[PDB]
């Protein structure tokens, strides 16, 4: 399960829906990273209206 | 005239027409969309398509 506390948690208004990004694979599976708005809008349009 | 926040501005700030949101969509408006190319060339565009 997600924890209460040092997760992360994100919500589009546009498309309306609550999502959260998982690193899994090599090399970031313990390291966070950054994914990029515009690489992300193309599996979710809405981000590119509204943040 | 008073302006958004409660504060009374002396000169009108333009609402860009590419700025405004779709009702069937609910996301602004592209830049490439047909009317806002036809708006920024009237004159030819008129003269040479009719439309």
């Amino acid at each position: 399960r997600f924890p209460t506390s040092g997760y992360n948690a994100y919500y589009d208004s546009v498309d309306k829906v609550v999502f959260v990004v998982v690193s899994f694979l090599y090399p970031y599976t313990t390291t966070s990273v950054n994914i990029p708005l515009s690489y992300l809008s193309k599996y979710l349009p809405g981000l590119l209206t509204a943040q | 005239p008073y302006d958004e926040t409660g504060a009374q501005v002396t000169s009108v700030s333009s609402t860009p027409f590419g700025s405004l949101i779709d009702t069937s969509t609910g996301q602004q408006i592209l830049g490439t969309n047909p009317v806002l190319t036809s708006y920024n060339s009237y004159t030819t565009q008129a003269n040479t398509n009719m439309q």
